[PDB]
């Protein structure tokens, strides 16, 4: 249905009617079909700038007398479902625990023949890990019939045994303090289904029906509608026992007056027994309109199916009286969702979904917009009210109350509702309601959490890292599409804010990612979409860092190709601690030379001298590599500066190990003479001078790579705990902590793994949990390794010789004397 | 066509294009065979050599009062290799590799081809130089080879009108992308294209 801004607004006040939740299930599992049923029933629409589809808004009414079936407080007849959307498959991790960490609720979808599968299994422990209440529904029911042909008491057993299974893992991981969330058939949390051909129901619809035709008040009916609950025909008396007096079976009343009718409908319409089909129909009510009369075969079937049991219905029914609201779940689990004090003066306020209080916005993910490369903010108002205009502290992953790192204290351009594809913008926006902003895009890379507070700790933040560890490069098959790739990659890193794509010296087209999976994703919508030609992909490979180990040998000397110019200088280390601060915006190329002074002189003991000399950074004006001016009375020298700058942007994006960019190495011109006439000291002779010079200097500074390291966090069962080490001790990872959670076996694992050895690593580990095994890495940290580059067949010059034949280079690292003077 | 056979030729920073020391003698030997010879080497950007082998050789507007206009060529790699570069930066501030080009001419040009010790700036220079083309400046049908400066290596000018009669391929010489600015590293000459580089026999009197 489509509604005014008012009309959502008005609903969003209602959050006691709203319903935050996520679909898990498996993709092959009509996680999709059934899904766009629930659109194409209860879909939302507003009465130019698109977006990424990242949830869909779901209007549903219900009869005063079910209002009084909810166990949990609302207030009017109307409910608002957020259906958050998901992952395809698991590997995509860090971004399922993201959509399940702004939901309550959990429609699960489990298959009639193959049951729970373990995929699904999986989340679901995610899932219930975050305390979401889940409600199940059995797909794929019509493959039974059809298929197997089974009997209605087979297939009664089956969905037992299927829910009995899904139990035993809600049981064994739902968390204590939530109470039985089990699913039970006859409470209404479970309904059975068939999204192919449109169909699904629930005891409790059956049990509405057959309410008064047996004298019942419908809450004994649907109780009876399951388990061991029997009518004899003879007698008409309901009994406990399958067998009347003599001992004859008794058909069971789920069997009785639930699948029996189905399976005539089915039986009848599949074997064109075309004098029975209509009496059928009438008797279940079942009115075909015009073209549909004349159906026949599955093409009836599946016509008559939707119109006896509308399966978005099940479903929205399942979703509205059992899934809790933004205010009954924020109760219990407000104190999991932050890393503050329980009592804070927020975490209170996340707990009574309180929209008077300081804000408290999560930000799940930022989303693609068309307007321009510009990316809104997803998520969820946990606390206070956000508003368009407002002014936010935008909270990052690193900050802390106490300092101020990470903080972007901006104003909010404009609020606006995630409606699927299209976005309406809304004044304001109470706790309790998934919501989208616009105008965050350059402070927050992808999660993070917003406040008012000034004391306000960041909500469980969900690690991620922009760091491209692992790229290839893309060439076209068919040189004429050329053009169509220069497109599809500036479309592509639009699309994503942890993508990359840039060009080499060598002219090459790179792409790089986070990891292997997120780069391989990519290349798929490149070649797919983004460009669509047919493209040469070169094999994945990891990234590296070359760095100095310590100060050059001696000074290093070049000179332009005029021999009128000179660069002396020496390179030498940064320390570990000061390139951090670097990259994590302590130490910044933009503050005033004197401010960030100060800050490296006391905090990183530089010499205040050095420090306010601080020429550039590099590379991309901005990386963990400086060149500070130690020259004295160099005549023109500022003539020079923006040549040397250039210089170093290029010799710190590629080093002369192996092309790998630069990292902690610090360039200190010792000394420069240029020619009296600016004719001759231009970029061309400048630039390949100091670039030379820093090459030079670098080679002699005790040259070493560092290879990245990342930070796999993995969930598991005690049980299949052994697998992971078994892969770890195979690759190379350094087990940094074991835990288990207090009730359940789940233990959580956490080691380093080196990047280039991480490869198809979740393949590996697949098979060593029995699939049980939830991995989660980021990158986290760079490692030199001792080994000597230079040396080919030491474990870093391996690294780098291939590199070098395959980036088709000198085999061997050039000498510091090829960039030294030629005296 | 004087480039030899086998795809299209292009200058790129990676090197050039469908260029291997096999066609490259090909190329000399047909080019021999039609009277022509090498006379030098020419260093420069890549649209440049583009331009040069692909357009030829083009004075396009000069200094009409400039004495010494001509085209610059040496008979060493090594002196050519210098200016095989951007000669300044891109707007971002790279400034890529060259390329090496071979310098041919009609064989019926020699006879305009004279040497000095002089260095060609130094005032007598000029005068010396003149003597030998046997004409004022700026250099027309004639050449002439001289130190780049006292004790450099020998440059040599072909006048604009004889620098338009030359034929120019790539060289098997390649520049290196990864030192700019560096010296060309005498074991990256194809000990092939050595063998076809002799320079001729300039004259040092006046016809
Ligand atoms: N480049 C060399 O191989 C070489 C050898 S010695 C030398 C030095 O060059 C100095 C003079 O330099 P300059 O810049 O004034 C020479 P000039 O100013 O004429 O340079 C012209 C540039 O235009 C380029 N170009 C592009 N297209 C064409 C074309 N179609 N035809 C001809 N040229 C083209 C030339 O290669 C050259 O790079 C001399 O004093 C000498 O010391 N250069």
């Amino acid at each position: 249905v489509a509604f005014t801004v008012d009309q959502m607004r008005s609903l969003m006040d209602k959050v006691t009617n709203v319903r935050n939740m996520s679909v898990i299930a498996h993709v092959d599992h009509g996680k999709s079909t059934l899904t766009d049923s629930l659109v194409q029933r209860a879909g939302i629409i507003s009465a130019g700038i698109t977006i990424k589809s990242t949830a869909i808004s779901l209007y549903s009414e219900m009869s005063d007398e079910d209002v009084k079936e909810i166990k949990q407080k609302t207030d009017g007849n109307s409910f608002l479902i957020n259906l958050i959307d998901s992952p395809g498959h698991v590997d995509f991790s860090s971004e399922v625990t993201a959509a399940l960490r702004v939901t309550d609720g959990a429609l699960v979808v489990v298959d009639t023949i193959e049951g729970v599968c373990v995929q699904t299994e999986t989340v679901l422990r995610q899932a219930l890990g975050e305390r979401i209440k889940p409600v199940v529904v059995i797909n794929k029911v019509d493959r039974a019939l059809l298929e197997l042909q089974v009997s209605k008491e087979d297939l009664y057993q089956t969905f037992a045994r299927t829910v009995e299974s899904v139990n035993v893992i809600v049981s064994t991981y739902a968390d204590e303090v939530l109470g039985d969330v089990q699913v039970y058939p006859a409470r209404g949390t479970v309904a059975f289904g068939s999204g192919l051909h449109g169909w699904a129901f629930t005891i409790r619809q059956f049990a509405t029906r057959y309410a008064k035709k047996f004298g019942v008040d419908k809450a004994k009916m649907m109780d009876r509608l399951w388990g061991d609950s029997f009518f004899n025909p003879k007698t008409k008396k309901w009994t406990n026992k399958d067998t009347d007096a003599e001992g004859k079976p008794l058909e069971r009343a789920f069997n009785m007056f639930i699948l029996d009718p189905i399976f005539r409908l089915f039986t009848a319409i599949m074997n064109f027994k075309k004098d029975e089909i209509p009496v059928l129909l009438e008797k279940l009510e079942i009115v075909l309109k015009g073209d549909e009369k004349d159906l026949e075969g599955k093409a009836l079937l599946k016509v008559v199916m939707r119109k006896f049991l509308p399966a978005a219905d099940a479903l929205l029914e399942m979703i509205v009286l059992h899934l809790p609201s933004p205010v009954t779940a924020q109760a219990y689990r407000a104190e999991q969702l932050y890393e503050g004090p329980a009592d804070d003066a927020n975490c209170i306020a996340i707990k009574n979904c309180d929209p008077k209080a300081d804000l408290m916005l999560y930000v799940s993910k930022m989303v693609p917009t068309s307007d321009k490369g510009r990316f809104y903010a997803f998520g969820r108002v946990f606390a206070g009210t956000v508003k368009s205009g407002q002014k936010v502290r935008i909270q990052g992953p690193n900050y802390v109350p106490g300092k101020k790192d990470d903080l972007f204290i901006k104003a909010i351009q404009r609020v606006v509702l995630m409606m699927g594809r299209f976005v309406e913008p809304i004044d304001d926006c109470p706790a309790g309601n998934i919501i989208g902003l616009v105008g965050i895009d350059q402070f927050l890379l992808k999660t993070g959490t917003l406040t008012t507070s000034e004391t306000a700790h960041n909500m469980k933040v969900m690690k991620f890292s922009v760091s491209p560890v692992v790229q290839v490069a893309v060439e076209v098959k068919n040189a004429n599409d050329l053009p169509k790739l220069v497109e599809g990659l500036k479309r592509l890193s639009k699309s994503d804010p942890c993508v990359l794509t840039y060009m080499s010296e060598s002219g090459e087209h790179i792409v790089a990612g986070t990891g292997e999976l997120h780069l391989e994703i990519c290349l798929q919508d490149l070649e797919h979409d983004h460009a669509g030609v047919p493209l040469k992909i070169s094999p994945p490979v990891v990234a590296y860092r070359e760095t100095v180990e310590s100060e050059s040998s001696q000074t290093a000397l070049s000179k332009s190709p005029n021999k009128h110019n000179r660069i002396y200088l020496k390179a030498e280390p940064i320390d570990e601690e000061v390139s951090l601060a670097i990259e994590n915006g302590i130490i910044n190329p933009r503050d005033d030379f004197k401010a960030r002074a100060r800050i490296m002189a006391d905090d990183y003991g530089w010499d205040v001298t050095d420090a306010r000399k601080i020429w550039c950074f590099g590379p991309d004006g901005n990386g963990p590599n400086l060149v500070i001016d130690q020259t004295k009375a160099v005549q023109y020298l500022h003539e020079i500066k923006d040549s040397v700058v250039a210089a170093f942007q290029w010799a710190t994006k590629e080093g002369p190990i192996f092309g790998e960019e630069m990292r902690s190495v610090r360039v200190n011109i010792l000394d420069v003479t240029l020619h009296a006439d600016a004719i001759h000291r231009g970029g061309g002779q400048i630039i390949p001078t100091m670039r030379r010079a820093t090459y030079a200097g670098f080679l002699l500074a005790d040259p070493k790579i560092q290879e990245p390291v990342f930070l796999v966090e993995i969930q598991c069962p005690e049980q299949a705990v052994g697998g992971i080490y078994s892969v770890l001790n195979k690759k190379r990872g350094q087990v940094v902590s074991e835990e288990q959670r207090p009730g359940t076996p789940l233990f959580t694992v956490k080691a380093y793994l080196p990047v280039n050895e991480s490869f198809g690593f979740t393949g590996e580990l697949r098979q060593a949990t029995g699939g049980q095994a939830f991995p989660q890495m980021v990158f986290d940290h760079w490692s030199t390794l001792g080994s000597d580059p230079l040396d080919p067949t030491s474990k870093a010059g391996e690294i780098v010789l291939a590199a070098r034949k395959r980036h088709g280079m000198k085999e061997e690292v050039p000498g510091w004397q090829e960039y030294y003077d030629k005296l | 066509e004087f480039l030899g056979d086998g795809g299209d030729v292009s200058f790129s920073t990676r090197g050039t294009q469908n260029w291997t020391v096999e066609r490259l003698l090909q190329a000399h030997r047909q080019l021999e065979e039609r009277g022509y010879v090498f006379v030098g080497y020419h260093g420069t950007f890549l649209e440049a050599a583009q331009s040069i082998v692909f357009g030829g050789v083009r004075a396009r507007s000069q200094d009409l009062d400039a004495i010494w206009r001509g085209f610059y060529i040496a008979g060493d790699p090594a002196l050519a290799y210098g200016y095989a570069q951007d000669q300044e930066p891109d707007a971002r501030g790279r400034i890529r590799n060259g390329a090496l080009l071979r310098v041919y001419v009609p064989r019926s040009s020699l006879p305009g081809f004279y040497r000095t010790s002089l260095t060609l700036a130094a005032p007598e220079a000029a005068g010396e130089v003149e003597r030998l083309i046997g004409h004022p400046l700026p250099l027309r049908l004639d050449a002439i080879t001289g130190p780049e400066e006292e004790g450099g290596r020998l440059e040599t000018i072909l006048g604009w009108p004889l620098a338009e009669r030359t034929v120019v391929i790539p060289s098997a010489i390649p520049t290196d992308p990864r030192n700019v600015g560096g010296d060309l590293d005498p074991s990256s000459i194809p000990d092939k294209e050595q063998a076809i580089s002799a320079l001729p026999d300039y004259a040092s009197q006046p016809g």
